[PDB]
């Protein structure tokens, strides 16, 4: 929302916001999707869909759990489990709604009754899918480990040791695994003047 | 029941056919048409002696005509209406309308009056008049919105005599082109016919005359000495 | 230039020459250009107005102080602000306190013993700041406003024609 | 009639909408010591209809449950707005659910709103809101068409509800526990029930402590997740043995 | 003056919160505490916002706001002006009310919440206090030794001009304000 | 808004009534000049003048006079004044009148049906185009042109007597007497400056209302002139 | 000047008047003029002076029934 | 419209009189309910602007709006001109909003009538002007509005003259305390009367001031049954 | 007629609502309004029935609809705040009960809205006139009081307030004549603590600031083991 515009372009003539410039990463596996980030970037849209963002942190945090409150009213208006591609549609619409001009970039990966899926948005409400991606500026090193050693199902070990690597490459990671079965995984950093009163 | 747009327990529109009790009401007015140019002779009403008589002939830019057999406001409404949709289609494209749907026009703008819930219909008969791409034309409009070219008609309280003498004499105006001469007299004489014991003078009575190359002239003035 | 120059000693809220009285125990001044910095004091003194009509009583001088800097921040926050400086005193029939507060182009609010604006005027502040006393009386309110003004057009660059000057006290809004 | 007064200051259509609430099938709701219970009779039609789509009883916050007596498309209406209500007055600037009392309150608004707008009818349902707030704790409210709220111990709405709050104030007293209040409120649907009594005929749910593993994932111990649990019918058809 | 100094330290069930001479730039809303770096235009509209929500919560939820609550609320009320953000770095403080923890955090400009719990330090000034503050530091004080640090802390980050400072210790039932 | 069985608004029809009952307002044209004259009934000795003027100016070429509530009309007349000097601000002439006639009797009509300014309405002035000129104007949408008319519950009685008594080639003076007579004929009373005001409108006067003082020597004309 | 200023205060209507359009083009002159209608005898018989929200079926016939906006949080 | 004037003819008698340099007006007023407090209790006389008045009879709940709507159009004219609103110009749009609260099904009108009245700079004449739910606004010299205003509308047109405005504030009130002293039989502790002097000289009376007027025409009653 | 048939309908209404009180004293104000005949079940801290607290220093007694009464009173607490931010400065009490009154006539004004059925007592302090004590209607009128009741047996506690109440009093000397109203106006058999509620207004701890206090059931049954009966 708008206000107080037009008169901070003269008080520029100013504080940074607080960008994760760091580096992301989501894998596709035997039995889910891992996803993990550098570190608390892996935001929750809902239990089993997970975000890792990237850029302004707190146009991450805001539309992730915007989008997670429309998802929520969604699963209570539906009575059914909320899809991978219901936050990718929202995301692009959303996003695109606020042009770019809200920063994130923003990794979408999860499970539900149709399968384990795994998407990125860019800030112009872009999209891209596949069963590997890495965002946040250290991944074109990632680029290369996971599509040298992904292979066809890695299981939850490999997929969490080629986290590990990706992210290395581009000291320390939070990574989620969401498998289909079950309930999604979190785990954390896993690699002399005097006068007194009462007031 | 007085509803402007509920349907009587017999499915007729009380509203209407009071919009046309108006015609019932409104002083005579009368109108023809030949090959090249048409005719409508309006008589009218005073107050006292004294009173000015009612204005019922207009133009829309020389193009075309109308008259009015009940409310004068009413006609008024699209009388300016249809003047400024001549107005809109001569200036925006450099044509002009052909008076095809100056009919339709009336008729699209008047049934919404008793399709709407809102105010009521223009209550007054109409009489418009044209020179078009192609010939000169008459359209009779009703309230509600009916369109009908008659050759020749009569509106009015009791104007049943002009009708029958433009019936009755189908020479004289249809065959009648070139100069406008005995259409003016000929309708003339069916609207003198009409009257009971009522009188005929050089002001009380005016004629609209529209044609090939007539920009639309009004004739209640002086000259019209040559018509009485 | 036209610096607009303020000061409180314990009698009275004393300003120096664009300046208005808003209500019978207000007096403000709006150094600043043409249009908004003149215009908007017609708002405030409309509106206050309207307030000392409908009660059958009248807003302290600290009502007056936010409610300027509320409209004028409010006025701006879909503009760029311009040159203005809003300088509020007044008389609280309450506390019997002068008081003077200093606006800022950009809404800002301070509390103050005295007030100014524009370059030259530092000068006064500076004479203000060897001057002044806890509480300074009347005749040397008046003296300092004779001592910034016997230096004011010698640092000037020429005669830029010094003061109109004015009072609230207790006794109602004077003009000297 | 459209809710302006009648001759003794009445508001004339409003008691008419609280006689479509009185006409509705039965639901009641018990505070307990350590928790809240929300309990309704659900009807459909033959074994052709299902009583198992969209239930009757509804989660509003992960800690806030709703049931309703009367129009059940209205109470439907408002369940599904109070959800939108919360993310978007509480959620999404405070970071928290909001308490029992100001989901209440807004409910308590709509309603309100319908017994003096232009066009409209009073909502014909009451509504049971039941929950948990970390300040003030378990709490039970009603709310009628009127917009009125009144928070209660147990309270009981529709066709029961006479014989379901005799029997509550002769039973309801200090020192419940969340079990034995179902014991008294399966014993009250029992008496409110025209058909059989099982565990499709009746709805029956709760607030107590939380459960992580309805969370839907782990690792972040700070989460408590669910407050409000939907029982099945087999930890229904269980504590229908010892009934 | 033209940009504020706030800092802000960690002890067991007490939390210090420091600020520049003149206008305070500590507000204060019962139990919770707010130190705002930013323009003094901004400082007083986010007093005045902070007044009317903090007091329509105050009356609404039938108790005051607590750190967590008002950490979030900051949050998304300059969300409210993601386009036109003030000109701040809030430094909320407290201590909540029902468990007795400490709770410090900051913002940036947008309500990021950053989560600093170790010292907060906010300012235009900042790079050497942050040097200073996490040297001087050490964890698990009680008040007043939590008070002689935070009160070194600031007396090392005055710059060579003398002018004093305040400095709130803020603690689980008491509160205390010294002009240092 | 409404239909009647016979083509007639009752919304007009039932507010028009009303003026059938008020203020007895009569106007004169001639050669020389226009006047307009008025019953000017105060509910007290106590009101002022320059308040309730049942008399007003529009222009300097143009006044107005009225039989039912004044304050209604007094909108109008906002209207009709503004109206008419924004015509001559933008484009350096006075608005023709009979223009500016049915421009101000047009508000009656807002864009259909209305509900009635119930008030009866005497336009009268100058111009080039037909010369003195006196309206008259209505809730519906009408006129007149240079001859006498009355409103008020006089008027029409009083009209048989202004039609017979009436001719072009009269002066100013010749109507200010004859308008006294008329206005006398149905009031119970003495008219004076007190129960009677008049006004003049020339090229040479403009619209003037004529001064307490002057109402008293064309009073006492008239009182003179009784022997005749 | 911004240039998402205007664009998104008109966006919740705009976007309303173009899926009108869709009606026209898919179901012709009936579904937006008949939906149209239903939007004038829901949102001007809404009179209640102190209820700003709008009208609750407004979202049963706008799709906003189980949805957020930031211009719903920030009003 | 009919009924509405019906609420004029429920409300409290308001009067007053024009003088060669001063407007007086006066109410009956109810004193006071034996526990209401007369600082915390509104006058029925009320000021618009310090050159303007306005009092009344009827609906004090619409008063109250009509004098609201009153004062921001004051206010507004006065910022929108600097030109301190006429008292013609005040009474044109209060007459105003009474005739649009006539016009219309819906927004029924104000069952108010007033007494507006003031003094423009350097106009000594004194304006007085009466407004009903129609929005006429006749003028006049002296009027009354309200219940049982027969005998106080006989009594005044018996005891002055148009042409006959008394130059001293002393008759100006004298005259107005005899007049609402014939509806009064609860005695003249409930009456309330203000005066305009030219030049922003309103003055309100003390229920002191008023008593020397109260027992000055009361030995003067006295003396002309002694007569 | 010069009448309203809706409204006086809805001035019936509020004479329905249970009878409620308010007294001042020469340094505060006292509330004290009857909750009618109530079910066992009733939760009797967390109902909010009669009074309410609209800023720092102002309060309110209604009989209603207390559905009408909330938007009000939110938007007595909206204004107040917004008052608050717009001046620096506390809302008087007088300019608060005019805005309110204002939109209880501007729905009176209309056919496409009822009237909000509720009256409203209002107490409240200010440095304008000190302490104010105001009371509201259906209608939108309003007037100041030294002692005042509101909603059903108005007039009876009226007769009550008439003789007894001398000018001078202190806040705990009303805190007495309350209870000897409303026990004489009582709506119920007899009293208990639970029945009743009150709030009151008093000048700082001392001096500065304004004490506010709404009492708890327990300080309920502290004003009741005075003033009581044997």
């Amino acid at each position: 929302s708008f206000d107080n515009y037009q008169r901070n372009n003269f008080l520029a003539e100013q504080p940074k916001a607080t960008s994760t410039g760091t580096t992301i990463v989501g894998v596709k596996f035997n039995n889910g999707v891992v996803i993990a980030a550098d570190t608390a970037k892996l935001h929750r849209i809902s239990p089993k869909i997970w975000c890792a963002g990237a850029g302004t942190a707190a146009d991450t945090e805001a539309v992730t759990q915007l989008i997670g409150s429309n998802i929520e009213l969604h699963s209570l208006y539906t009575s059914r489990e909320p899809r991978v591609v219901s936050a990718l549609q929202m995301l692009k619409q959303h996003l695109f709604k606020y042009q770019g001009h809200i920063g994130a970039y923003l990794i979408v990966a999860g499970v539900d009754p149709t399968g384990s899926h795994l998407f990125s948005i860019h800030a112009h409400g872009s999209t891209d899918v596949g069963y590997y991606l890495s965002l946040g500026s250290g991944s074109l090193a990632a680029m290369a480990v996971l599509e040298s050693h992904w292979k066809q199902d890695l299981t939850k070990e490999e997929a969490i040791k080629l986290a590990s690597d990706a992210i290395q490459a581009g000291s320390n990671v939070d990574v989620c695994v969401m498998e289909i079965g079950k309930d999604a995984e979190y785990l954390r950093n896993y690699l002399a003047v005097l006068k007194e009163s009462i007031v | 029941d007085g509803d402007t747009v509920t349907f009587s327990p017999t499915g007729r529109l009380f509203q209407v056919e009071y919009a046309l009790e108006a015609i019932k009401q409104g002083s005579v007015t009368v109108g023809l048409r030949s090959n090249t140019h048409a005719v409508l002779v309006a008589l009218k009403r005073n107050a006292d002696e004294l009173s000015s008589y009612q204005k019922k002939i207009i133009k829309c830019d020389e193009h075309m005509g109308l008259s009015l057999a009940g409310l004068a406001p009413d006609a008024r409404v699209l009388s300016n209406y249809l003047r400024q949709q001549c107005n809109y289609s001569s200036l925006v494209f450099n044509r002009k309308l052909a008076v095809e749907r100056a009919g339709h026009l009336l008729c699209d703008k008047a049934q919404k009056n008793t399709q709407s819930y809102g105010g009521r219909p223009y209550g007054v008969g109409l009489l418009i008049i044209g020179y078009d791409k192609s010939g000169a034309h008459l359209l009779e409009f009703q309230p509600s919105g009916n369109v009908t070219e008659l050759y020749g008609t009569a509106i009015g309280a009791r104007s049943q005599g002009a009708k029958t003498y433009l019936e009755r004499t189908l020479d004289t105006f249809i065959k009648i082109d070139g100069n406008p001469d005995e259409l003016i007299k000929a309708g003339v004489e069916a609207i003198s016919q009409s009257l009971r014991d009522e009188s005929l003078t050089v002001d009380n009575l005016s004629i609209a005359i529209v044609g090939k190359d007539t920009p639309f002239t009004i004739y209640d003035g002086e000259a019209v000495a040559k018509y009485i | 230039m036209d610096i607009i120059l303020g000061i409180r000693v314990q009698d009275s809220v004393i300003l120096a020459s664009k300046t208005r009285q808003l209500s019978p125990h207000t007096l403000m001044s709006f150094a600043g250009e043409a249009g908004d910095t003149v215009q908007f004091a017609e708002y405030i003194q409309a509106n206050i107005q309207l307030y000392s009509i409908r009660e059958d009583y009248e807003l302290s001088p600290q009502a007056v102080s936010s409610f300027v800097r509320q409209e004028l921040a409010k006025s701006i926050r879909s503009r760029r602000p311009y040159q203005v400086n809003v300088l509020i005193g007044g008389y609280d029939k309450k506390k019997n306190k002068p008081e003077l507060y200093q606006i800022d182009y950009l809404g800002t609010k301070v509390e103050l013993p005295y007030g100014a604006h524009g370059y030259s005027g530092f000068y006064t502040f500076s004479l203000l700041d060897h001057h002044y006393r806890p509480d300074m009386t009347t005749e040397e309110g008046l003296d300092l406003l004779k001592l910034c003004v016997q230096e004011l057009e010698k640092r000037m660059p020429m005669d830029f024609k010094g003061v109109i000057v004015k009072i609230v006290d207790k006794d109602g809004i004077r003009q000297v | 009639s459209l809710t302006t007064f009648s001759p003794s200051g009445k508001l004339g259509q409003i008691d008419y909408a609280l006689t479509a609430v009185k006409q509705g099938v039965t639901s009641l709701g018990i505070k307990a010591t350590n928790g809240v219970v929300i309990a309704t009779e659900k009807k459909s039609s033959s074994p052709l209809a299902m009583s198992e789509t969209l239930s009757k009883v509804s989660l509003l916050t992960p800690d806030i449950g709703a049931v309703y007596s009367g129009m059940g498309p209205d109470y439907r209406v408002l369940v599904d707005k109070s959800r939108k209500v919360a993310h978007t007055s509480y959620k999404r600037i405070y970071g928290e659910y909001p308490p029992t009392k100001l989901l209440v309150s807004e409910v308590a608004k709509i309603m309100q709103e319908a017994t003096q707008s232009g066009g409209v009818r009073p909502f014909g349902v009451s509504l049971l809101i039941a929950g948990h707030d970390e300040f003030n704790g378990f709490s039970l409210y009603q709310v009628d068409p009127s917009g009125s709220y009144f928070p209660w111990k147990a309270t009981a709405i529709g066709k029961g509800s006479v014989a379901a709050k005799t029997f509550l104030e002769k039973r309801w007293n200090d020192e419940l526990e969340l079990e034995d209040a179902i014991h008294i409120a399966l014993l009250t649907l029992k008496e409110s029930v025209e058909g059989e009594f099982n565990g499709d005929t009746i709805e029956l749910a709760i607030i107590g402590d939380e459960n992580p593993d309805l969370l839907g994932y782990t690792g972040i111990p700070t989460d408590k997740g669910p407050r409000f649990r939907k029982l099945t019918s087999q930890e229904i058809n269980d504590r229908l043995e010892a009934l | 003056i033209n940009g504020g100094i706030v800092v802000a330290m960690t002890g067991k069930d007490c939390v210090a919160i420091a600020c520049d001479l003149r206008f305070e730039k500590i507000f204060h809303y019962g139990h919770v505490f707010l130190g705002i770096t930013g323009l003094a235009t901004d400082v007083t509209t986010l007093n005045e916002m902070f007044r009317y929500k903090t007091n329509l919560y105050k009356l609404k939820e039938e108790r005051a706001i607590e750190p967590e609550t008002f950490t979030q609320l900051v949050s998304s009320s300059l969300y409210e002006r993601r386009f036109g953000p003030y000109f701040v770095g809030p430094v909320v403080a407290g201590i909540n009310s029902k468990s007795g923890k400490p709770f410090i955090a900051g913002f940036d400009l947008i309500g990021c919440i950053d989560e600093a719990k170790d010292f907060i330090v906010s300012g235009t000034a900042s790079d050497q206090l942050f040097g200073m503050c996490e040297s001087l530091y050490e964890p698990n004080l009680e008040p007043e030794d939590l008070f002689e640090t935070i009160s070194q802390a600031l007396l090392n980050a005055a710059d060579r001009d003398g002018w004093g400072a305040v400095v709130y210790i803020i603690k689980k039932d008491e509160v205390v304000k010294r002009y240092l | 808004s409404t239909f009647s069985p016979e083509g007639r608004l009752f919304q007009v029809e039932y507010s028009l009534e009303a003026i059938k009952l008020g203020s007895t307002a009569i106007g004169i044209a001639t050669k020389e000049g226009v006047v307009l004259g008025v019953e000017k009934r105060a509910t007290s000795p106590l009101l002022e003048s320059d308040s309730i003027e049942k008399i007003v100016e529009i222009d300097r070429h143009i006044g107005c006079a009225m039989s039912g509530l004044t304050a209604d009309a007094r909108s109008m007349i906002e209207h009709a004044r503004t109206a008419a000097v924004t015509h001559n601000l933008y484009y350096d002439e006075d608005i023709n009148v009979e223009s500016l006639t049915q421009s101000v009797c047009d508000l009656a009509l807002r864009r259909l049906m209305s509900r009635p300014f119930g008030v009866a309405l005497l336009i009268a002035g100058h111009d080039a185009d037909d010369g003195y000129q006196l309206f008259h104007a209505e809730p519906s949408g009408t006129f007149y042109r240079y001859n006498a008319k009355a409103i008020g519950s006089g008027s029409e009685g009083a009209q048989a007597e202004l039609l017979n008594e009436w001719h072009s080639s009269l002066t100013l003076k010749e109507a200010e007497l004859l308008v006294l007579k008329i206005l006398k004929q149905v009031m119970e009373e003495k008219l004076d400056e007190n129960n009677a005001q008049l006004s003049c409108i020339t090229k040479q006067d403009g619209f003037k209302i004529y001064d307490n003082e002057k109402t008293a020597e064309l009073i006492k004309e008239l009182k003179e002139k009784e022997a005749a | 000047r911004h240039p998402l200023e205007s664009t998104l205060k008109n966006w919740e209507t705009t976007q309303r008047q173009r899926q009108m359009e869709q009606y026209r083009q898919i179901f012709g002159i009936a579904e937006p003029m008949k939906r149209t209608m239903e939007m004038e005898i829901v949102n001007r018989t809404d009179f209640n002076p102190l209820s700003t929200n709008g009208s609750i079926h407004r979202d049963i016939l706008l799709n906003k029934e189980c949805s957020i906006d930031w211009e719903d949080v920030y009003p | 419209v009919e009924y509405a004037l019906e609420a004029v003819k429920r409300g409290t008698c308001a009067v007053g009189v024009k003088g060669k340099n001063c407007v007086v007006l006066g109410c009956e007023r109810r004193s006071t309910l034996k526990l209401q407090d007369t600082r915390i209790t509104p006058s029925k006389v009320s000021k618009i602007d310090s050159h303007v008045v306005l009092s009344f009879s009827g609906l004090n709940a619409d008063s109250r709006i009509l004098i609201e709507k009153a004062r921001v159009e004051a206010q507004s004219h006065r910022l929108t001109l600097e030109d301190p609103v006429t008292v013609e110009y005040l009474t044109r749009y209060v007459a105003g909003v009474q005739q649009r609260y006539t016009q219309s099904g819906g927004v029924r009108p104000f069952g108010v009538s007033t007494l507006i009245a003031g003094f423009d700079p350097r106009d000594d004449e004194p304006k007085l002007y009466q407004t009903e739910p129609s929005g006429i606004y006749s003028s006049w010299s002296a009027q009354t509005i309200g219940r049982n205003s027969k005998t106080v509308r006989e009594f005044l047109e018996k005891n002055y003259d148009r042409k006959e405005p008394p130059a001293t504030v002393e008759e100006c009130v004298k005259l107005t305390v005899r007049s609402l002293l014939e509806v009064v039989q609860t005695g003249a502790k409930n009456i309330e009367i203000t005066v305009v002097k030219p030049d922003s000289d309103i003055v309100a009376l003390s229920s002191e001031e008023i008593n020397q007027y109260v027992t000055q025409i009361e030995q003067e009653k006295q003396e002309q049954q002694e007569q | 007629e010069g009448r309203l048939y809706q409204v006086e309908y809805a001035l019936e209404s509020i004479s329905h609502a249970g009878t409620a009180i308010g007294i001042m004293a020469s340094d505060g104000i006292v509330l004290a309004a009857e909750r009618k005949v109530t079910s066992t079940l009733l939760e009797q801290d967390t109902s909010t029935e009669k009074l309410y607290k609209l800023n720092d220093k102002i309060a309110v007694a209604v009989a209603g609809l207390t559905a009408d009464a909330e938007i009000l009173i939110n938007t007595a607490r909206i204004h107040a705040q917004n008052y608050l931010k717009t001046y620096n400065e506390d809302i008087p009490v007088e300019i608060l009960v005019r805005r309110l009154s204002d939109i209880k006539q501007g729905y009176t004004q209309h056919g496409g809205l009822r009237p909000f059925g509720v009256s409203f007592i209002y107490a409240g302090y200010d440095d304008r006139y000190g302490y104010q004590l105001y009371t509201s209607n259906p209608s939108g009128n309003y007037t100041g009081w030294k002692a005042i009741s509101v909603g059903a047996n108005t007039s009876a506690a009226q007769t009550l307030l008439q003789m007894d109440y001398k000018d001078d009093m202190k806040v705990d000397d009303a805190i007495e004549l309350a209870l000897k109203t409303l026990s004489k106006t009582t709506d119920s058999s007899a009293l208990t603590y639970d029945r009743l509620e009150f709030a009151t207004i008093r000048k700082g701890a001392n001096d500065g600031e304004v004490y506010q206090k709404i009492f708890k059931p327990q300080e309920i049954k502290d004003i009741l083991v005075k003033t009581g009966i044997t």
